[PDB]
C-alpha cells in the first residue's frame, strides 16, 4: 500500500523516477499489549 | 526477527543462503547492481520475506511443524523476484536455524 | 474501554458455563455407573434372601 | 576421476559447504517430525540412515 | 491503552476456556474410573456375602 | 468561577451516563449467561433423575 501511494503521487509530478520496492520492519507494540500476546501463547501450550 | 500470527516474536538466529550466477550474466549483473548484488538482492529482502511468511503462521507451525518448509518458502520467495529482475543469479539453497521462543513458552514445552 | 470489557466478561461467563456443563455430565455418568451397581447389589440381596 | 570437476565447481574445501553446513539443517528437519522418545530411544538407530 | 489491552484479553480467554475444558474432562474421566472401581469392589464383596449366607 | 465549573460538570455527567449504562448492560449480559448455564445444568441433572428413577 505504501509503495502504491508513493508511486501514484510520483507518476505525474516527477515522471521517470520509479519506486521498485518497499520494505518495513514489524512495529514496536507497547509493553502492556505485548505481555498479553505472550500470555495468549502461554495458554496455547498449557492445553498441551 | 519473525512475528508469528499469535503476536509473539521469535528470533531466528541464523539464515544462510547459498547462491550462484551463470558466467554469461556477470556483465549485466555488475552493470545493474555493481558488485554488491548479493546485499542488494538477497540479504536485504531476507528479513522482510521471513516476516511475511511468519505473519501467516502461529508459533507452533513455524517452530515445529512447518520448519521443514520455512527454507523452501523463503527460497521460492527470493527466486521469484530474482528470476524477473536479475536473470542469471539463482538461489541454490537456503538454511535456517531453529527460532528462539520466549522463556515462558519454552518452559511449558 | 467498557465496550471491550463487555466482550471479555461475556467470554469468561461462557467459559464458566462450559465448565459447569462438563461437571454436570460427569455427575450424570457417575450416577449411571452407581445405579448399575445398585441393581447388581439388589439382585445379590434377593439371592441372599 | 571426479576430483578435477569437484575442485573446479567448489573450492578445495568442498566438504564443509557440501556436508557439514547442511548436517545441522538436515538433523533439525529430521527431529521436527519425531518426538523426544523416538529420537532418544526408539528411532535412534535410524538417524544414521 | 486500556482499550487495546481489553482486545487482547479477549483472545487470552478464548484459549483459557479450552484449557479449562480439558481440565474438567480429565476430572470427569478420573471420577468415572473411580466409580467403576467401586462397582467392581462391590461385586466382589457381594459374592463374598452370598458365600457367607450359605455358610 | 464555581458557576462556570458547574457548567462543565454537566457535560461530565452526560458522559458518565453512557459509561454507567454500558456497565449495567454488561452486567445484564453476564447475568443472562449465568441463567442460561443454570438452565442447561438443570436439564442434564433432571435427565439423570429420570434415569435414576427408572433404575
Ligand atoms: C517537470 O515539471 C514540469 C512542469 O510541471 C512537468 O511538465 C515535467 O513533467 C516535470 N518533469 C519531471 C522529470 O519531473
Ligand atoms: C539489467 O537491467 C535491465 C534493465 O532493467 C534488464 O533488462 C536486464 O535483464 C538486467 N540484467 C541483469 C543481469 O540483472
Ligand atoms: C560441476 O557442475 C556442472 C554444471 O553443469 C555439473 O554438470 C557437473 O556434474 C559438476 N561436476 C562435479 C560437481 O564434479
Amino acid at each position: 500500500n505504501l509503495k502504491l501511494a508513493l508511486q501514484q503521487d510520483l507518476t505525474s509530478m516527477a515522471p521517470g523516477l520509479v519506486i521498485q520496492a518497499v520494505r518495513v520492519t514489524k512495529p514496536n507494540i507497547p509493553e502492556a499489549i505485548r505481555r498479553n500476546y505472550e500470555l495468549m501463547e502461554s495458554e496455547k501450550t498449557k492445553l498441551l | 526477527p519473525c512475528g508469528t500470527s499469535g503476536g509473539v516474536m521469535i528470533y531466528i538466529d541464523r539464515i544462510e543462503v547459498v547462491n550462484m550466477l551463470a558466467p554469461y550474466a556477470v556483465f549485466d549483473i555488475v552493470r545493474n547492481y555493481t558488485a554488491d548484488y548479493d546485499k542488494t538482492l538477497i540479504f536485504n529482502k531476507i528479513h522482510h520475506e521471513l516476516n511475511q511468511f511468519c505473519s501467516a503462521h502461529t508459533l507452533q507451525e513455524v517452530y515445529i511443524e512447518l520448519f521443514d518448509q520455512i527454507d523452501e518458502n523463503l527460497k521460492q520467495a527470493l527466486q521469484k523476484d530474482l528470476n524477473l529482475m536479475a536473470p542469471g543469479l539463482t538461489i541454490q539453497a537456503v538454511r535456517v536455524t531453529k527460532p528462539k521462543i520466549p522463556e515462558a513458552i519454552r518452559r511449558n514445552f | 474501554i467498557a465496550a471491550q470489557k463487555q466482550k471479555v466478561v461475556e467470554k469468561e461467563a461462557e467459559t464458566e458455563r462450559k465448565k459447569a456443563l462438563i461437571e454436570a455430565e460427569k455427575v450424570a455418568q457417575v450416577a449411571e455407573i452407581t445405579y448399575g451397581q445398585k441393581v447388581m447389589e439388589k439382585e445379590t440381596e434377593k439371592k441372599i434372601s | 576421476n571426479a576430483v578435477y570437476d569437484i575442485v573446479k565447481n567448489y573450492t578445495a574445501d568442498y566438504d564443509k559447504a557440501l556436508i557439514f553446513n547442511k548436517i545441522h539443517h538436515e538433523l533439525n528437519q529430521f527431529c521436527s517430525v519425531h518426538t523426544l522418545q523416538e529420537v532418544y530411544i526408539e528411532l535412534f538407530d535410524q538417524i544414521d540412515e | 491503552e486500556l482499550m487495546e489491552a481489553e482486545k487482547t484479553k479477549l483472545l487470552i480467554a478464548a484459549q483459557k476456556q479450552k484449557v479449562v475444558e480439558k481440565e474438567a474432562e480429565t476430572e470427569r474421566k478420573k471420577a468415572v474410573i473411580e466409580a467403576e472401581k467401586i462397582a467392581q469392589v462391590a461385586k466382589i464383596r457381594f459374592q463374598q456375602k452370598v458365600m457367607e449366607k450359605e455358610t
